[PDB]
RNA sequence: UAGCGCCGGCCAACUCCGUGCCAGCAGCCGCGGUAAUACGGAGGGCGCGAGCGUUACCCGGAUUCACUGGGCGUAAAGGGCGUGUAGGCGGCCUGGGGCGUCCCAUGUGAAAGACCACGGCUCAACCGUGGGGGAGCGUGGGAUACGCUCAGGCUAGACG
RNA sequence: CCUGGUCCACCCGUGACGCUGAGGCGCGAAAGCGUGGGGAGCAAACCGGAUUAGAUACCCGGGUAGUCCACGCCCUAAACGAUGCGCGCUAGGUCUCUGGGUCUCCUGGGGGCCGAAGCUAACGCGUUAAGCGCGCCGCCUGGGGAGUACGGCCGCAAGGC
């Protein structure tokens, strides 16, 4: 929980079109690309980290999403590396917003899962036997981290507000706490956890949302070591 | 003219029992007793949603038709009210509270308030000593509301002063069965008043 | 608890290749008489699944009525599109002087004794919105107090 | 040239504080610098120092705000709800302290010049005087 | 002695019969062409009551001449454009005057009326007594922030 | 050749000399008018051919005024951004015309588009405001009757206000 120079990657992202918005976390632009002003990136860090193992260290649910194809993978893993759900595919609308009625699909998946292992899996002809096989196939690639949340999440870890908006628009309606790794090109206002930094580059994307699931464990205790997800980092 | 006619008919339009007739509104008859709906061809038939309108209107209707007060004066005394210091509300009430017929009324020289009236009309009615013959004549506090000697012995005094014995009278007001004398001795508190009226209701009548 | 009020419903029509389509929309408002309305305006096929459904959106959204003595804490004016509603505080007996629409709020509100008046539409829908956008933007003594207490 | 200096200063802040600004700065008078005075005593503003911008006397006025708020436009509240210019070049308004208004039930203030200096409606009503009504604000 | 208006919506009060785009109603929307809560009648109902309706007229609602309190891209509404007279409006600093403005005192502001209180006629209407407020203007004294005027200064407007 | 406006740089000179503008005066597309000239092409009117139920039209062949110049007059218009002028304030992105700079960009004036806040009945507007404000002018006040009647002023007239 900690590291100052990781000017490994993060900062210097987003070519000069920004939000005026996200300029006070701005340090500079060289040859165009607004540069992160790090210091700043890491005083969010610690606040908004603060918030993390806070609710992590009480039971605290927490939905991560990040369709960004680019970071799609390092989403889930971190998500999975803890009870946290996750939406890794695309993001549907209501799955806070008419979150009742976007569980009823979880709520079938499972239902299905059912069938695809009982004495009911060789019934009617291909025809309704079928239709029954794609219907699982894809839930279980929407609903794949989805899966786990049985009611709003106390909070949402979206990685790229900009691109994942309808999300974060939804926590807003519905007053849950937004965390958000962004950059250049979003509305900070708008996120009230902020992580001010790279919201492309797998490596950056890697190094925040992976140490965030580290104090998420330090704070539940169960300490752990290295993660998993630094293989497709390649 | 003050109506005069059908009155436990009025009852049934308002739908609650009003005392316009002080015995028999308490027998098993004053038809709000057993006949409840609201009189001619049509009561029985299912009632419509009422317009915010027609709800005050019933609203003050109820209350004036309480008092037997026509809508000249009942106005005039809302309008008085008004003007005056004080909750309008409350204070209408009690100016209602203060005619004479009803101060008569509430002391028991008479069974209802129609005929109190005639009581005092009758000049069987004095305030101080002297005799007062009129219903919206307005009583003071500490005034002696009474009969006339040359009326003590009339049968309907007796069944009517009698019956008043043992009998409680309201707070604002002070009795003497034998002397046949009573007191008025506070405007009665709109607590003091438990009439079926939601007078809030009645000043917004007045206001459209 | 809670006390609803149907401000009112229309009819609506839409058109299809055959005739005309009807729907129905409600506007509700509900409130504890204790300082707290909630406005709903929801429509369906039918009327009662029309105002049902209002009253589930009215409660959806609740505003915080600063009661005192039975008025508001001050006066304002607000502009809903082109309808505009004046609140202005008054004393105990005077009542709600309001058309039906701020009525009906106002009461449910818990608000006893206040001058209104409507300027501007007098749209029914706009005029209710309007009012609801004046509550909820009444402060208090306190209020202020801790916004210039900085 | 400003036509309404005052009534610009009154913009000016307006307008900043819709867009959130820190501070504001505004051309330098005597006047705009004792109505600020109140400003800041009443709470409206962080406060005001004087700058030099340019070349010339400028004056940062410090905005306030209320704190972040919960669901969607988590925007603060505005300290400054409302600042309306009232006399003004042609239609100067004066009153008596007898004519003194009231804003907002007392929730706001009315900021009126007086020989006896800028002053709000409390404090004109105070030293028993009137004059020129020249703002609104709550 | 009890009467008059109304019962489609606005707007409180509904059924039968007659009539058949007729006869008729009608404040606005509208109603009548064989099931008319809208025509005429009747039963019943609502409203008010020595009255109740109608017609005319004034204010209201009408922020619908908007001072309080409106507008003008397409709803009615930017002048075809410029130059410019009168007029309206006027950047920063200092000082004088004190016209506007504000303050105190005082005079004036008849009676009646209006408001409050008490009182006379059995009540009330009506009347009596007492009380309080009051813009405007005259006079005397005072204040000087803003507007104004005079004087000096400045350079951020303007012009060169 | 003669002449108007205007933008940028330097910061040099004056020292609030400013903004607006009833009336006034000037300008004001087309058509039209007067005198004279001009007249290739085009083309109201008109002369014909065709189409059609008819075709006082659309298509085709001709054709005068006019369209062109001068001088005088007329003064209208969807004379439009259907958006009066000036000033200050309120994210940015992108294209472009023209100037200065330390010129893979900064700064100024202009032309476009998208869009922050905000505005708006909506459509839309959005540093070229229809935003937030101050100043001054002009103008609206349901439709038809009617841009008519009358009167006045202007014009040779047609007509204009
Ligand atoms: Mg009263
Ligand atoms: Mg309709
Ligand atoms: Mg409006
Ligand atoms: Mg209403
Ligand atoms: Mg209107
Ligand atoms: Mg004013
Ligand atoms: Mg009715
Ligand atoms: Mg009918
Ligand atoms: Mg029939
Ligand atoms: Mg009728
Ligand atoms: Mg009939
Ligand atoms: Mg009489
Ligand atoms: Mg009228
Ligand atoms: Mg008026
Ligand atoms: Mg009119
Ligand atoms: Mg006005
Ligand atoms: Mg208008
Ligand atoms: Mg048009
Ligand atoms: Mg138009
Ligand atoms: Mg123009
Ligand atoms: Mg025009
Ligand atoms: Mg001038
Ligand atoms: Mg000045
Ligand atoms: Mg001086
Ligand atoms: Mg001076
Ligand atoms: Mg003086
Ligand atoms: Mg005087
Ligand atoms: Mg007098
Ligand atoms: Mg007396
Ligand atoms: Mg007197
Ligand atoms: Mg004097
Ligand atoms: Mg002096
Ligand atoms: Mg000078
Ligand atoms: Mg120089
Ligand atoms: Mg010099
Ligand atoms: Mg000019
Ligand atoms: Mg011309
Ligand atoms: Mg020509
Ligand atoms: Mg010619
Ligand atoms: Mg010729
Ligand atoms: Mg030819
Ligand atoms: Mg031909
Ligand atoms: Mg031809
Ligand atoms: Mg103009
Ligand atoms: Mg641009
Ligand atoms: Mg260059
Ligand atoms: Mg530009
Ligand atoms: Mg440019
Ligand atoms: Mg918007
Ligand atoms: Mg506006
Ligand atoms: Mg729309
Ligand atoms: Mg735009
Ligand atoms: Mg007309
Ligand atoms: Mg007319
Ligand atoms: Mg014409
Ligand atoms: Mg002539
Ligand atoms: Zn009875």
């Amino acid at each position: 929980v900690k590291e100052l120079l990781e000017a490994g990657v993060h900062f210097g992202h987003e070519r000069k079109r920004w939000n005026p918005k996200f300029a006070r976390y701005i340090y500079a632009e060289r040859n165009g690309i607004h540069i992160i002003d790090l210091q700043k990136t890491m005083e969010e860090l610690e606040r908004t980290f603060r918030f993390i193992e806070d609710l992590a260290m009480r039971g605290g649910t927490i939905l991560f999403v990040g369709t960004k194809k680019q970071a799609q993978d390092i989403v889930r893993m971190e998500a999975e590396r803890a009870g946290m759900p996750y939406v890794n595919q695309r993001w549907l609308g209501g799955m806070l917003t008419n979150f009742k009625t976007i569980s009823q699909r979880v709520h079938r998946l499972e239902e299905l899962e059912a069938l695809f292992a009982s004495p009911e899996i060789e019934e009617r002809p291909k025809k309704e036997q079928v239709r029954l096989k794609h219907e699982l196939e894809r839930l279980q690639k929407y609903l794949s981290g989805f899966r786990l949340l049985k009611r709003l999440p106390d909070a949402i870890f979206v990685v790229d507000p900009t691109k994942e908006a309808i999300a974060v628009r939804e926590a807003r309606k519905l007053f849950i706490p937004v965390i958000a790794l962004a950059d250049t090109d979003s509305d900070p206002d708008l996120v009230d956890y902020i992580i001010p930094g790279n919201d492309d580059a797998i490596r950056s994307i890697q190094l925040i949302l992976s140490r965030a699931v580290d104090l998420i464990i330090q704070a539940r205790g169960g300490v752990v070591e290295p993660s998993p997800s630094y293989a497709l980092v390649q | 003219g003050r109506y005069i006619g059908p009155v436990c008919r009025l009852c049934r339009r308002e739908g609650v029992k009003l005392y316009l007739k002080g015995e028999r509104c308490y027998s098993p008859k004053c038809a709000m007793e057993r006949r409840p709906y609201p009189p001619g061809q049509h009561g029985q038939k299912r009632a419509r949603r009422p317009s915010d309108y027609a709800v005050r209107l019933r609203e003050k209707q109820k209350l004036r038709r309480i008092y037997g007060i026509s809508e000249r004066q009942f106005r005039n005394l809302f309008e008085e009210a008004s003007k005056k210091k004080g909750v309008t509300g409350s204070v209408f009430l009690g100016l209602l509270e203060s005619r004479l017929d009803n101060v008569v009324y509430r002391l028991g020289f008479a069974v209802s308030r129609r005929q109190a009236r005639q009581l005092v009309r009758h000049g069987h009615i004095t305030v101080n000593g002297r005799r007062v013959d009129l219903p919206s004549y307005r009583v003071r506090p500490g005034d002696e509301i009474a009969v006339a000697e040359k009326s003590r012995n009339l049968e309907l005094i007796r069944q009517n002063l009698e019956a008043m014995k043992g009998r409680k009278v309201g707070p604002w007001l002070s009795l003497d069965v034998e002397g046949m004398k009573g007191k008025f001795l506070r405007l009665p508190d709109r607590e003091d008043l438990a009439l079926p009226v939601n007078e809030q209701l009645v000043i917004e009548f007045y206001s459209r | 608890d809670f006390e609803e009020k149907m401000i009112l419903i229309r009819r609506t029509a839409r058109m299809q290749a055959g005739g005309r389509r009807f729907r129905f929309g409600a506007l509700v408002v509900v409130g504890d008489r204790q300082g707290r309305v909630g406005l709903g305006f929801g429509k369906a096929p039918e009327v009662p699944l029309a105002v049902q459904k209002a009253g589930y959106y009215a409660r959806r959204n609740m505003v915080e009525v600063p009661l005192q003595n039975g008025t508001i804490p001050h006066e304002i004016e607000v502009e809903f599109g082109a309808s505009k509603i004046v609140l202005k505080p008054a004393a105990p007996g005077t009542g709600v002087i309001a058309g039906a629409v701020p009525r009906a709020i106002l009461e449910l509100a818990g608000v006893t004794d206040i001058l209104t008046k409507e300027l501007g539409s007098r749209n029914p829908i706009n005029i209710a919105y309007a009012t609801m956008e004046a509550l909820r933007q009444l402060r208090t003594k306190a209020d202020v107090e801790r916004l210039r207490k900085g | 040239m400003l036509t309404d200096p005052i009534a610009d200063m009154l913009t000016r802040i307006r307008n900043a504080t819709r867009v959130y600004k820190e501070s504001t700065d505004v051309p330098a008078s005597r006047f705009k610098e004792e109505i600020l005075r109140i400003l800041a005593r009443e709470g409206f503003i962080k406060g005001y120092e004087r700058v030099d911008v340019d070349g010339k006397p400028y004056l940062r006025v410090y905005l306030k705000y209320g704190p972040r708020r919960q669901g969607p436009d988590p925007r603060p509240e505005q300290v400054i709800h409302h600042i309306r210019r009232i006399s003004k070049p042609g239609r100067r308004v004066y009153v008596g302290v007898k004519e003194i208004p009231r804003v907002r039930r007392g929730l706001g203030i009315a900021i009126l010049s007086t020989s006896k200096g800028v002053l709000t409606d409390r404090e004109a009503r105070k030293l028993g005087v009137g004059g020129e009504l020249i703002c609104e604000v709550w």
